[PDB]
């Protein structure tokens, strides 16, 4: 058990912008926090930090208080908006934020063309990018043996080629015993790697653990597309009665969503007639959870 | 020891900063300027060796030497705070004061490497022109008057901490300096006179060794007349002006620790 | 009225010498020859409290090794201890002892006196309105006072319009006025100390003297007080510590709350080189006192350090020394050991910078100076008196305090 | 025809960043820039802003340099990392705006609403959260009435909900005449508002135009990810003898990926008679043009 | 205007400022103290509150009046370049050099809100207490004064903004502003008093007091130590500025003229930003 928050709340002065979170997490977990924007996504991990007074309870993070230095040693941070001093070799910023973490310089160069950098390295970073930036934002998360890790949008701005290569890079992680933390709002390709969700309300929270018994209590329907399979007329009336919304569209394609337990069984006799030419069909996701979980409550 | 690794930054950020170094230039250009005034009658540094010069240069030191600490650490917390990476160190294993006072030293060796090189060449300058023979004297009352150079410049640098750790933006950072070097350098002695001259009858002598302690800036002006020749002695006067660093910087990590 | 032969001339040797024996000798001795006194130490001549005790008037009269004791109190006939005339010529005395009511000393007319080494503490149980004038001349040139000690007197040693006059080394103690000088040209007086006086220097409407090295130390309101005197040469001498309060008599002087150089109304005056040292008021002025010379004299300790009275623009401070005001704001500006940073001091200042030595620390700071400096440029307390011009140095005259 | 790049490349001291780039831009079009994090893309605006100097060409926006202010009056423009005076109202700094723009209090309160910012206006802009900074930044983009937006990544920080609420805000912007010019890294999404595409190199441009057409020579198969079509070991040589691949997989599923020619006919076989189960169909999509583009460039 | 959106602006965060709106009481408590104190005996001096007096004030705002400037005008260039506003600033339909002058006169408009109320008070420190005083011509004293130290405050803004758009770091923008504060002020007063002792000894003693009016500080002083006073005596390096024989306008323009090259530098270095 790493990270456990005791029903605390929080307040800026009148404006309680958390209501009652109680959440706890083990020692292998990956971690998914979701919501909306001022929900309160970095508002919680900094009450796991020793940046603001658990104001109505306490934390309890690594067993521990987070205002103390052997605790603030194994996490790893990485904020939203993330910025450095911008005059220097960014090299030499996390020469020097290796001073500060204890790491030697034989981490600092093989962290540097990990993210990728080291073709434009010891340069000034206000003469990087977005993507620089929080590339070089990534590494300083990096350092050392970070056993907590606690990531605020790390994908922003990122390639799509190497946007997954961290996310391997976070499965390389919770193998060897390291539970990360991590919010985001891209809402695919996170999914391959959340072990518990823990999407959350304006406040409030609103639902807590693993992906699949998360989709046990939403109504889920799978959702198929398609254009000119063979017919118009017989899929509309197949399906205005037996159980689905036959959206009744007309260029020889009704999109009709089936319930996810009705795929399994009527979708042979469907696309048998249906001759099928270039159909994707779409598995209720973490993202249409989302939607659900957020008009849930308001 | 960590704190080191901040001030190991701000080495960097004084000479990275290539016009930060060059604080220095000024501080030589004071130094070969007035010591060669000469104003009524010569220029031409006659009396070099007599500190009437130091003691001319210990007058206007007053001015700029708390103003050049206050141009440095005044954005140094809350200009960081604006700046807004500070909370990465934050969650780096960091005492807050362990943040502080690197970030002291850190700027508290800027200076302290300025005035030695920036007055202690002026001095080899004064060591190959007027051919005084004073190597006795101007090891020794150089040293009493440039550890004090920077001494007064560490309390007023650490009285910076006190309200950058306090305000929430830059500008009311350097507004609401001004009022302490408004103070200690031109009205503070001044109010001093005005307490003087109403209460002829009041105001007993022996009060007064105790009140040029409470200025930070006249002790500094007490201890450029040791050559040139007290109630107080000098010993006690060296560490009430380092009293002040103390009591500056808890001040200012109880208020560093409400942000 | 008893005779030169009352007294015992022996001589074992002669050239007209004569030893006394030891005795008490009484009366009102009226010796009147040409006398070798070579006094016994023994001998004690007790008057008899009404009368001048020693009338001489014959010339050449050596007087060495003598006491004497209670002469007379009429001092309106001058009953003093030693009487002399006009034709008592070349007259000397020495080593005398004297503790008795009237006058120690009267001389008048006569030439060439030497009065040399001589303890005369006549009589302080008076208040002063007649506990007697000590050594009294009247037009007495060739005058030689040395060494003298004296106590016990009222108002002093008295000079009246003598020329040939000389003051070396005579202390005097406890004393209304400690010198009188009336109408006396010409004067010279050396190295003399009046101790708790009620005045120490009384000079009168006298011209063309030279006043050196004479120290007046912890004296009573009044320290010296030239009046009417032009060519007046004022050298080496000391001042310390005039003090409040009054003299008792105030004849024509006002014994007030201290003033350490009275001025009244020289011409011309080269006062130079001289130490002040821990007056009320050091300088006083009078407006009709003009071109004078003050240069290279030393001003410390004093409260109120010069009242400048006049409504004149004098500088009396011919390039030598602003004479070393304590009070003297402005460092030394110039690189040189010429100093001359602005003009003299002369505000109310100087009372608290004598209450607080410390200020001066703050009056150095540089936001007083700038505001110091446009007072320099804009006199709004009109002062006539700029009176400096030339500080130009630091220290003059450490070797004054030699006691 | 609004913008056109004429064969430009531009320097940084002696560091190229552009290998010669040419570029037009109609008015109906939407642009999507992708790449690199150092690609190139972010200083691309800049030489439609005028923040630069094309040392190696010039650029006619709206036939005009780009230094005329009077052009900048129909332009709006969004960064990346946007930050604003922290001390201030969300309401005052765009009033602000507003004054600089030209438009009145009249399109301040209900850009707020644009948003959904009305709780959050009046509040110090160093309280808000990512998405409150961001929608910020889209509200200044959308003051007035610009007809040239360029939107340099503005999902950073974004819910799902909202993210697709602005693409709706493009695709109104996109039928008032107004072209929009694009750049970001959720690769998902944007596609169906794309109607050109803008992929490039390190310093060349790779592509240009339509979304049909660049699948053209981006000759990429599509993909069938199963489990239990209807076998293995029948279901496995059929489809790799039909030009395709059939990854025989033992927990009866097959991998089978055709190349994109004979999806027609072979669906017929593939999910008409086959038993559906859990089966997931992969259209080649955009991410993997830019997955191919790397690879034909690098 | 399209310059005033700036200028509003700059007022608000100014206000929002809450204690640069306190930059008036350090700088009123510089007025009712010297109009209370002095050299020597000084207390509640009313009589002692003459045009010298308030010359006097003119020659301590010859330090501190040039540093609020530079203590505004240093970083509004610098410190939204690396503040990451500015390149969105280009964006909205203005010259580069059109919102410099806006950041001109949006800080030149909040020090001369200070001026003015700055002594506002010590306009009616004189009906306070100073009785048996003229007030027309200190009417005429405060008009030869307050309007002068708002320009001078005016001249060193376009000073730290030459500075700052110039460099492209925070600190050294501090760290310059400084160093033109030190130059441009106490050394610029000394090199020519040291020049007239022994190089200007015999050599070319003609046209010395035109030499004064590059320095701009103590031509400020020269306006108001002259003024209408009449004394202007043994004034160290006023008596030099004593003997220029141009007019009392001369002064006025030149001053402006000060401002007027200023801006023209701003113009360029900000182009080449
Ligand atoms: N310093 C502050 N003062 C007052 N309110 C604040 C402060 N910081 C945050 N808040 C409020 O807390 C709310 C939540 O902030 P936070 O950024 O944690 O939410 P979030 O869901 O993480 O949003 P995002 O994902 O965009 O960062 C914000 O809407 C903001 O109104
Ligand atoms: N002002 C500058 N001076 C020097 N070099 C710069 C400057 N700005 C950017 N660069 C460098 O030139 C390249 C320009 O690329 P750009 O910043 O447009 O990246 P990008 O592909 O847009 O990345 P992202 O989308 O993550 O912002 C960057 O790699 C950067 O390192
Ligand atoms: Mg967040
Ligand atoms: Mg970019």
């Amino acid at each position: 058990n790493a990270v456990e928050i005791q029903g605390v709340s929080q307040r800026y002065g009148s404006m309680t912008v958390l209501h009652d979170l109680n959440l706890n997490l083990g020692e292998g977990e990956v971690l998914g926090l979701f919501g909306h924007n001022g929900a309160g996504k970095t508002t919680s991990m900094k009450l796991i930090l020793g940046l603001l007074s658990p104001s109505e309870g306490q934390v309890k993070v690594l067993g521990r208080a987070p205002n103390d230095p052997q605790v603030r040693r194994q996490l790893g941070y990485l904020p939203e908006n993330v910025t450095f001093y911008p005059q220097l070799s960014g090299r030499e910023t996390l020469r020097h934020f290796a001073r500060l973490k204890g790491a030697a310089l034989t981490q600092v160069d093989e962290l540097l063309e990990q993210v990728g950098l080291a073709h434009a390295a010891d340069r000034r970073v206000k003469t990087y990018s977005k993507g620089m930036r929080q590339r070089l934002g990534l590494a300083q998360a990096l350092l050392g043996e970070p056993r907590l890790l606690l990531l605020d949008q790390p994908t922003v701005g990122l390639d799509p080629i190497a946007t997954q290569d961290l996310y391997l890079l976070i499965d390389r992680l919770r193998q060897r015993g390291t539970s990360i933390i991590l919010c985001s709002h891209v809402l695919p390709g996170v999914e391959a790697h959340i072990n518990r969700a823990a999407i959350l309300a304006k406040g409030c929270l609103q639902a807590v653990g693993s992906l699949s018994q998360l989709r046990a209590e939403a109504g889920l329907p799978v959702r198929i597309r398609a254009s000119g399979i063979s017919e118009r007329d017989s899929w509309l009336q197949r399906w205005t009665d037996a159980g689905h919304s036959a959206r009744g569209l007309s260029e020889s394609s009704i999109e009709v969503v089936a319930v996810n337990g009705h795929k399994l069984v009527l979708l042979r006799q469907l696309l048998g007639e249906g001759e099928p030419e270039d159909i994707e069909i779409h598995q209720p996701s973490l993202e249409d959870l989302y939607r659900y979980y957020m008009e849930r409550a308001g | 020891n960590q704190v080191w690794n901040i001030a190991r930054k701000e080495l960097s950020d004084g000479l990275r900063n290539r016009w930060l170094l060059a604080i220095s230039l000024l501080f030589a250009v004071l130094a070969v300027g007035i010591a060669w005034l000469g104003a009524a009658a010569s220029g031409q540094l006659g009396f070099t060796s007599i500190p009437a010069t130091i003691a001319s240069l210990a007058s206007l030191a007053t001015f700029l030497m708390p103003l050049i600490a206050l141009l440095l650490a005044y954005d140094a917390i809350v200009g960081e705070d604006e700046g807004g990476t500070l909370m990465l160190l934050l969650t780096y294993p960091l005492g807050r004061g362990q943040i502080l006072l690197g970030k002291f030293v850190g700027h508290g060796l800027i200076l302290a490497l300025a005035v030695l090189i920036g007055f202690g060449c002026a001095a080899l300058a004064i060591a190959l022109l007027v051919e005084g023979v004073e190597l006795g004297m101007l090891f020794w009352a150089f040293g009493r008057f440039m550890i004090s150079s920077t001494l007064l410049g560490w309390v007023f640098l650490a009285f910076a901490y006190v309200l950058s750790g306090k305000v929430n933006e830059k500008s009311s950072a350097a507004g609401l300096a001004l009022g302490v070097w408004f103070l200690f350098v031109l009205v503070f002695d001044l109010v001093l006179l005005a307490l003087l001259v109403l209460s002829e009858g009041k105001f007993n002598p022996e009060l007064l060794p105790w009140l040029l302690l409470l200025n930070p800036t006249d002790i500094y002006r007490l201890i450029n007349l040791s050559g040139f020749e007290l109630p107080v002695p000098a010993a006690v006067l060296w560490l009430c002006l380092l009293a002040w660093i103390g009591v500056s910087l808890l001040l200012a990590y109880a208020i560093f620790r409400r942000r | 009225a008893p005779q030169s032969i009352t007294t015992l001339p022996l001589q074992p040797d002669g050239e007209n010498r004569w030893r006394l024996p030891a005795g008490e000798y009484q009366g009102q001795f009226t010796i009147e020859q040409p006398m070798q006194l070579r006094c016994e130490p023994g001998a004690v001549i007790q008057s008899q409290g009404q009368g001048s005790s020693l009338l001489i008037s014959a010339p050449d009269v050596l007087v060495e090794g003598c006491t004497l004791y209670e002469w007379g109190s009429d001092l309106t006939a001058m009953d003093s201890a030693v009487f002399i005339l006009p034709a008592a010529e070349r007259a000397q005395i020495s080593n005398n002892r004297m503790r008795g009511p009237g006058f120690g000393v009267f001389v008048d007319g006569t030439r060439d006196v030497q009065v040399i080494g001589n303890e005369i503490d006549g009589d302080a149980g008076v208040r002063s309105q007649d506990r007697g004038n000590g050594i009294h001349l009247f037009a007495v040139s060739g005058a030689r006072v040395l060494h003298n000690h004296v106590r016990n007197a009222r108002d002093g040693i008295y000079i009246d319009t003598s020329n040939g006059n000389h003051l070396e080394g005579n202390v005097i103690e406890d004393v209304r006025y400690g010198v009188h000088y009336m109408f006396a040209n010409e004067n010279s007086l050396i190295d003399n100390v009046t101790r708790r006086t009620r005045t120490g220097y009384a000079l009168m409407q006298s011209r063309k003297l030279t006043v050196t090295g004479n120290r007046s130390e912890q004296d009573q309101n009044y320290g010296i007080l030239m009046n009417y005197i032009t060519y007046s040469t004022i050298t080496g001498n000391f001042v310390s510590d005039v003090q409040r309060g009054d003299t008792g008599g105030d004849s024509m002087i006002s014994g007030g709350e201290g003033k350490a150089l009275f001025i009244y109304n020289s011409l011309f005056n080269t006062i130079e080189n001289n130490h002040f040292e821990k007056s009320s008021l050091g300088i006083h002025l009078t407006a009709g006192s003009e071109d004078n010379r003050i240069s290279g004299n030393a001003f410390v300790g004093n409260q109120q350090q010069v009242k400048y009275v006049a409504s004149r623009t004098q500088e009396w401070s011919v390039d030598g020394r602003g004479n070393y005001w304590s009070d003297y704001l402005g460092w030394d500006r110039n690189n040189d050991g010429l100093g001359d940073i602005a003009y003299e001091p002369n505000d109310n200042v100087d009372r608290l910078l004598w209450l607080y030595p410390q200020v001066r620390l703050l009056m150095n700071s540089p936001s007083i100076e700038v505001l110091r400096w446009v007072q320099r440029a804009f006199p709004v307390i009109k002062s006539p008196g700029v009176q400096d011009s030339h500080p130009l140095m630091k220290l003059p005259t450490e070797k004054l305090l030699t006691e």
